[PDB]
RNA sequence: CGUGAGGGAAAGGUGAAAAGAACCCCGGGAGGGGAGUGAAAUAGAGCCUGAAACCGUGGGCUUACAAGCAGUCACGGCCCC
RNA sequence: GAAUGCCGGCAUGAGUAACGAUAAAGAGGGUGAGAAUCCCUCUCGCCGUAAGCCCAAGGGUUCCUACGCAAUGGUCGUCAG
RNA sequence: CGAUGUCGGCUCGUCGCAUCCUGGGGCUGAAGAAGGUCCCAAGGGUUGGGCUGUUCGCCCAUUAAAGCGGCACGCGAGCUGGGUUCAGAACGUCGUGAGACAGUUCGGUCUCUAUCCGCCACGGGCGCAGGAGGCUUGAGGGGGGCUCUUCCUAGUACGAGAGGACCGGAAGGGACGCACCUCUGGUUUCCCAGCUGUCCCUCCAGGGGCAUAAGCUGGGUAGCCAUGUGCGGAAGGGAUAACCGCUGAAAGCAUCUAAGCGGGAAGCCCGCCCCAAGAUGAGGCCUCCCACGGCAGCCGGUAAGGACCCGGGAAGACCACCCGGUGGAUGGGCCGGGGGUGUAAGCGCCGCGAGGCGUUGAGCCGACCGGUCCCAAUCGUCCGAGGUCU
């Protein structure tokens, strides 16, 4: 349940270290993203030098969310924090890894390269 | 609020056709199988102090 | 709404109308019998039949836990020596309610009595 | 979408 | 058209096929029919259904006479479904299979005097900044002095729930013929106990 | 009509009895079956239960722990038949049903807040001695 | 009423004569019903006359598919003389 | 017949709003024509740098006791400034 | 002018169509895709944020689109009170001055009670020619009506290439609506536990009050809920709009038309869900009651039946509605299960002690699913047809 003004950690080594969404990429008017869902952010604190800085307006992938996400098999999960890997415009990382594990919702929804570059998929 | 506030008076015929639903029912009683005195059912009978075929309390 | 929500609030708050339910068992474990108002009356029944039935078990945790409500050691002797054994093959409905026919004047509110099952 | 500003016409209504 | 009567039990999750499916239990049969209805005497075709047994001293005499007629033991409710003529004298479960898609009436459950918030979902007032005494008022009901009076069919408070909710084309799950049982997938109108009407979906 | 006993019944194709108790502190392994591309596997889920929801066939259990400096849960049905197996790694003692307040503490203070249930240790291996 | 200067009301009638109703009855009392006084008591003291607004009980006519400055003109029904 | 006229009487709104701190009550016993409301007992709750006690101002018999309940008391009253 | 409250916002909408999108078209300087332009169409839809009192506008990020207007520039007896009409104070400017300025600045009292109409809900009455208990038909009303992406067809038709379809077929979304509580997530005023200060019971142990109208803290059933779940928009049938025809005169040709017949919209009528015979035009079916007495009428007692009274209820302000009233499981108690809490008191052992271990998943335990006549629904009373005329 991420929608904007709220805070995401970046889980990738483009060198963002938090942005703010600034709006949901699902429809005219959807109230919030979940894990797998594009949103657009601007970038609010940066490490010197990165592929990104403060101040960017760019496009990003949920991959966990504090939200519980709920599953078919009658089962959720959650996570300690909202993170997000950036991406291009063509739904590629544009970091070269990322960090912590992310949700398998992600492979579904056809964010492929990010999921082989996750250490796990829970 | 703007402090509402009757238009005009009631009409001695439109007051009273308001109170067409104010007249009291009847209370309802039964007699005592006991002492035969009209007292309200399911009540301790205030009369004689029977209620369900006993004496129950000191009347 | 209060869809299948239990027992009444007696226009009191919480820790009053806790005090009501105590100050009546004692009231009622006393005399036998007492007369209230109808949804009072009511609400005695479980109050007080729960109390009983501790006393019929006679164990010492019992007692402490009457104890709780109704605070009076002598009182609780009472209960466990005088009331309870009265009881031993009764299984529940220690207390019965009977409605009067004569409101009260001042307010007509509908009096009842709730006394001690023989 | 009247474009001149229109001048109210009564007093803010005070107690006097 | 087929249709029969139940009652609403409770809520549970099945699983079928490594995913957790919500349902509602409904115990439907059996169903005695106890008139029908034509276009010769009546205008039009319909089965008169029954349910559940009643205490026959808790039927009076009128009610009696219309059993008897049919060859039918006393029963706590009778309605009917519309252009259905099953050929036998009882209806049950077997009428419907799993993966068959249905409707269902119940009667919905009640919540008094709604606020217009809970009932229309207004959005009421403000919560603070000055709001005054407004938080769940509706807020303007019309215009000036044209056309100086309130619609027909304005949503304002009043009474909500308890009322004809039919929800349709829900999945039949399971059926049990040994306890006349029948479960459809999703959430059904009304409270458990109540009284249920499921007949086969108008939807394609 | 009994419609609590009609509900069981329904319900009764579906609940297992092979799966082994555990209280909210222990430390447990889920083996959870999942399905990924294109096959289904069994994943490992390992952590401390802090949490057990309680409504018969419908009992859920939530289990915590830390991936990859990342805090996560999951939450089971009890009856899901994706799990293959549950295996306790550990005893803990709570001495409270709901756990949510490890999820502050720093992996120390959790390690001293739960210790070790010594009790039903030595209960687990009284059993684990077969005829 | 106003600190004060000062402001500033309402409120008349039993009967010729109290002969102002002993006494009994219901009621805690109030009040009443009888008895009694009187030419008269809807002259009974909450008292000469006792208008109107206003409230009530009883009786005739009338009214629950009807659109109204409330009346008027016509006709018919019912009730009274 | 009108002067938002004057004095008085009586309506309407209406059996409606309200009955003045959300510190809180319950039962038993007594008295009496009548009692949730007076007295008595027991239980419960509230104030305690007061919601206790003593002075000064101001008020002027409100003090104590007996006998009362038309009115005053926001209900009731057998109680009472 | 013995008062018609005034900008903007919020709230709630409803209407117009000169249509922003979605549907149907003609022309194109229409290859395809995408546009331009006019015609038809008001069913539905038409986002979030920065600035400013703003409406407007500009900008950010999206979008199928971010339409324009009317309703006292809709809506202050519905809210706001930032703008602007009072009294204070200051700046620039004008005036000798008092003061003043479509010049600016800071501050500045917005009235508990709805009589009538209207609206949302709910009853009482009478009627619907015999009186009744059920089950219904649907005249007529209301609700609803949105739309995107991706994939296959097919990298095909088209095009030098870049690009890229009609038609048809699958899958997944957003917002909205109705219902629901199995899961997820709330609340859960006393269902459990821990904790402090103080007063108390009864000295220890064990408890009780108070610290809020829960003292605080960790939890939490049923219910009521959304953030959670199911489902809905349609399909289809008919009639049309613009537009395209077939056959075809007047008018030897031509013409969609003058006679006749086709195709054709998210729109219209029906279909879907809800209300509904006060539909006084008061409908229909099934079943029960009976032609009782005294004087289209009155009176008395009854019939079928109903009400009163009572125990209640996911029904509910009262009312109504539904269930039950000893032939009974309606509530209360009690027993069992669930469920919460998470190992009671007491005793034994270990430690100088705070404590720790065992007995013990113990003790306690609202509402949930059930059982059981232990307690209470005693006993009863009153209404209630004898059927108008051709
Ligand atoms: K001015
Ligand atoms: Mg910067
Ligand atoms: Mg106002
Ligand atoms: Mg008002
Ligand atoms: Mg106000
Ligand atoms: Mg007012
Ligand atoms: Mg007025
Ligand atoms: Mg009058
Ligand atoms: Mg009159
Ligand atoms: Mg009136
Ligand atoms: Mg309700
Ligand atoms: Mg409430
Ligand atoms: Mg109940
Ligand atoms: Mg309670
Ligand atoms: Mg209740
Ligand atoms: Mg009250
Ligand atoms: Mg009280
Ligand atoms: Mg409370
Ligand atoms: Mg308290
Ligand atoms: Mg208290
Ligand atoms: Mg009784
Ligand atoms: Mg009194
Ligand atoms: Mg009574
Ligand atoms: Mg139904
Ligand atoms: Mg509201
Ligand atoms: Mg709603
Ligand atoms: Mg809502
Ligand atoms: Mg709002
Ligand atoms: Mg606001
Ligand atoms: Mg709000
Ligand atoms: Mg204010
Ligand atoms: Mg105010
Ligand atoms: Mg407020
Ligand atoms: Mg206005
Ligand atoms: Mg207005
Ligand atoms: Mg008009
Ligand atoms: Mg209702
Ligand atoms: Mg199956
Ligand atoms: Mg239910
Ligand atoms: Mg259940
Ligand atoms: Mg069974
Ligand atoms: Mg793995
Ligand atoms: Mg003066
Ligand atoms: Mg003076
Ligand atoms: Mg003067
Ligand atoms: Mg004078
Ligand atoms: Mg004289
Ligand atoms: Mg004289
Ligand atoms: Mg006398
Ligand atoms: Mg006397
Ligand atoms: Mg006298
Ligand atoms: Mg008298
Ligand atoms: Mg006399
Ligand atoms: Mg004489
Ligand atoms: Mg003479
Ligand atoms: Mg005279
Ligand atoms: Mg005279
Ligand atoms: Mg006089
Ligand atoms: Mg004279
Ligand atoms: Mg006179
Ligand atoms: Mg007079
Ligand atoms: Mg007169
Ligand atoms: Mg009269
Ligand atoms: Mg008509
Ligand atoms: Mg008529
Ligand atoms: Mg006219
Ligand atoms: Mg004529
Ligand atoms: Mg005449
Ligand atoms: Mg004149
Ligand atoms: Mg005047
Ligand atoms: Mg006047
Ligand atoms: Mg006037
Ligand atoms: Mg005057
Ligand atoms: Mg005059
Ligand atoms: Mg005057
Ligand atoms: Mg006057
Ligand atoms: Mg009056
Ligand atoms: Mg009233
Ligand atoms: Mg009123
Ligand atoms: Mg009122
Ligand atoms: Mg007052
Ligand atoms: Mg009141
Ligand atoms: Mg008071
Ligand atoms: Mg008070
Ligand atoms: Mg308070
Ligand atoms: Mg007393
Ligand atoms: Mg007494
Ligand atoms: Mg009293
Ligand atoms: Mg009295
Ligand atoms: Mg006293
Ligand atoms: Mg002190
Ligand atoms: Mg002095
Ligand atoms: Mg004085
Ligand atoms: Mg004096
Ligand atoms: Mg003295
Ligand atoms: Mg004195
Ligand atoms: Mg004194
Ligand atoms: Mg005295
Ligand atoms: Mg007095
Ligand atoms: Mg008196
Ligand atoms: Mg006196
Ligand atoms: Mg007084
Ligand atoms: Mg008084
Ligand atoms: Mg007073
Ligand atoms: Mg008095
Ligand atoms: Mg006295
Ligand atoms: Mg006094
Ligand atoms: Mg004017
Ligand atoms: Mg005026
Ligand atoms: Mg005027
Ligand atoms: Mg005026
Ligand atoms: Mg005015
Ligand atoms: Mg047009
Ligand atoms: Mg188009
Ligand atoms: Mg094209
Ligand atoms: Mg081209
Ligand atoms: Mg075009
Ligand atoms: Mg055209
Ligand atoms: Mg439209
Ligand atoms: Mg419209
Ligand atoms: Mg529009
Ligand atoms: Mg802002
Ligand atoms: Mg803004
Ligand atoms: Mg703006
Ligand atoms: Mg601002
Ligand atoms: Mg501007
Ligand atoms: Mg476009
Ligand atoms: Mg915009
Ligand atoms: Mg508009
Ligand atoms: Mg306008
Ligand atoms: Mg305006
Ligand atoms: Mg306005
Ligand atoms: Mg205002
Ligand atoms: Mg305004
Ligand atoms: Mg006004
Ligand atoms: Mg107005
Ligand atoms: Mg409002
Ligand atoms: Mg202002
Ligand atoms: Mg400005
Ligand atoms: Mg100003
Ligand atoms: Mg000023
Ligand atoms: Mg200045
Ligand atoms: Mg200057
Ligand atoms: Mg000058
Ligand atoms: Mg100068
Ligand atoms: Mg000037
Ligand atoms: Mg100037
Ligand atoms: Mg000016
Ligand atoms: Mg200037
Ligand atoms: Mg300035
Ligand atoms: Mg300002
Ligand atoms: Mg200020
Ligand atoms: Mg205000
Ligand atoms: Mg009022
Ligand atoms: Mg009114
Ligand atoms: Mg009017
Ligand atoms: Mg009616
Ligand atoms: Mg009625
Ligand atoms: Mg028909
Ligand atoms: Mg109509
Ligand atoms: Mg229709
Ligand atoms: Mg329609
Ligand atoms: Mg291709
Ligand atoms: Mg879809
Ligand atoms: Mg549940
Ligand atoms: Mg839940
Ligand atoms: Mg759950
Ligand atoms: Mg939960
Ligand atoms: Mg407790
Ligand atoms: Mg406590
Ligand atoms: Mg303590
Ligand atoms: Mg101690
Ligand atoms: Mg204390
Ligand atoms: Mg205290
Ligand atoms: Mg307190
Ligand atoms: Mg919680
Ligand atoms: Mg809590
Ligand atoms: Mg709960
Ligand atoms: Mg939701
Ligand atoms: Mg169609
Ligand atoms: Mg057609
Ligand atoms: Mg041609
Ligand atoms: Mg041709
Ligand atoms: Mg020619
Ligand atoms: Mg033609
Ligand atoms: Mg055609
Ligand atoms: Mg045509
Ligand atoms: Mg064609
Ligand atoms: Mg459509
Ligand atoms: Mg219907
Ligand atoms: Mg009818
Ligand atoms: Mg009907
Ligand atoms: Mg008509
Ligand atoms: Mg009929
Ligand atoms: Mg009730
Ligand atoms: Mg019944
Ligand atoms: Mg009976
Ligand atoms: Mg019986
Ligand atoms: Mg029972
Ligand atoms: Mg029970
Ligand atoms: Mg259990
Ligand atoms: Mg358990
Ligand atoms: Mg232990
Ligand atoms: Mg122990
Ligand atoms: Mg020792
Ligand atoms: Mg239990
Ligand atoms: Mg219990
Ligand atoms: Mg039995
Ligand atoms: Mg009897
Ligand atoms: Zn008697």
């Amino acid at each position: 349940m991420i929608q904007p003004q709220t805070y995401l950690e970046v889980a990738d080594n483009t060198g963002a270290r938090k942005i703010m969404c600034i709006r949901v990429l699902k429809g005219s008017n959807a109230k919030y993203a979940t894990v797998g869902d594009v949103i657009v952010a601007s970038v609010k604190e940066a490490i010197p030098r990165g592929a990104v800085k403060e101040g960017d307006v760019v496009k990003a992938v949920v991959v966990r969310t504090k939200k519980e996400i709920k599953r078919p098999d009658g089962s959720a999960i959650r996570f300690d924090d909202n993170a997000a890997v950036i991406i291009n415009n063509q739904l590629e990382p544009r970091g070269t890894r990322v960090f912590g594990p992310v949700a398998r919702e992600l492979r579904e929804k056809g964010f492929m390269k990010i999921v082989s570059l996750a250490p796990e998929v829970l | 609020a703007k402090h509402p506030v009757p238009k005009k008076k009631t009409s001695k015929a439109r007051r009273d056709a308001r109170r067409s639903h104010h007249a009291l029912t009847p209370p309802t009683l039964v007699p005592c199988p006991e002492c035969k005195a009209m007292k309200p059912p399911h009540t301790v009978c205030p009369e004689c102090g029977y209620y369900a075929g006993r004496k129950v309390l000191e009347v | 709404m209060r869809h299948l929500k239990s027992g009444r609030k007696l226009n009191r708050h919480s820790s009053h109308r806790l005090a009501l339910y105590r100050n009546q068992a004692k009231s009622l474990l006393t005399h036998g019998r007492i007369t209230t108002t109808v949804p009072k009356a009511k609400e005695l029944r479980g109050f007080v039949d729960h109390l009983i039935h501790l006393a019929k078990r006679g164990d010492l945790h019992a007692r402490r836990l009457v104890l709780r409500d109704l605070q009076d050691v002598k009182l609780v002797r009472k209960l466990f020596d005088e009331i309870a054994p009265r009881y031993r093959d009764r299984q529940g409905g220690y207390t019965r309610v009977l409605k009067l026919a004569e409101r009260r004047r001042g307010d007509g509110a509908p009096l009842a009595l709730v006394e001690l099952v023989e | 979408r009247r474009i001149r500003p229109r001048p109210p016409r009564l007093p803010r209504p005070r107690p006097r | 058209m087929k249709g029969i009567l139940g009652v609403k039990v409770g809520m549970t999750r099945i699983f079928r096929d490594d995913r957790a499916v919500p349902v509602t239990v409904i115990l439907a049969g059996p169903c005695p029919v106890v008139q029908r209805r034509t276009p010769e005497k009546d205008g039009y075709t319909a089965v008169q259904l029954g349910f559940l047994p009643q205490n026959p001293k808790r039927v009076n005499r009128p009610l009696k006479g219309h059993f008897a007629k049919a060859g039918v033991e006393p029963v706590r409710i009778l309605r009917e479904i519309r252009d259905f003529n099953p050929e036998g004298d009882t209806v049950t479960v077997e009428i419907f299979k799993p993966g068959e898609r249905v409707d269902v009436t119940g009667t919905s459950k009640g919540r008094g005097f709604a606020g217009v918030m809970k009932r229309w979902n207004f959005a009421g007032g403000p919560d603070s900044h000055g709001a005054h005494k407004i938080h769940r008022h509706p807020g303007s009901i019309g215009n000036r002095k044209t056309p100086g009076r309130v619609y027909k069919g304005k949503k304002m408070a009043g009474h909500y729930g308890a009322e004809r909710v039919t929800v349709m084309n829900l999945e039949v799950v399971d059926v049990i013929p040994e306890e006349n049982l029948l479960l459809v997938k999703g959430a059904v109108p009304g409270p458990n106990g109540g009284l249920v009407i499921v007949r086969e979906t108008k939807k394609a | 009509m009994n419609r609590g006993a009609l509900i069981k019944l329904v319900e009764s194709r579906y609940v297992r009895t092979d799966l082994p108790e555990f209280r909210p502190g222990d430390t447990v392994r889920v083996s959870y079956k999942v399905k990924e591309g294109n096959r289904t596997r069994i994943q490992d889920f390992e952590g401390i239960v802090i949490r057990i929801r309680r409504n018969g066939f419908n009992t859920t259990f939530t289990v915590r722990k830390v991936s990859y400096g990342v805090g996560v849960e999951r939450i089971f049905p009890l009856h899901s038949p994706l799990i293959q197996k549950i295996d306790i790694v550990q005893r803990g003692r709570a001495r409270r049903a709901k756990l949510y307040f490890i999820r502050n503490l720093s992996d120390r203070e959790i390690r001293r807040k739960l210790r070790a249930d010594r009790k039903r240790i030595d209960q687990d291996r009284a059993a684990e001695r077969a005829a």
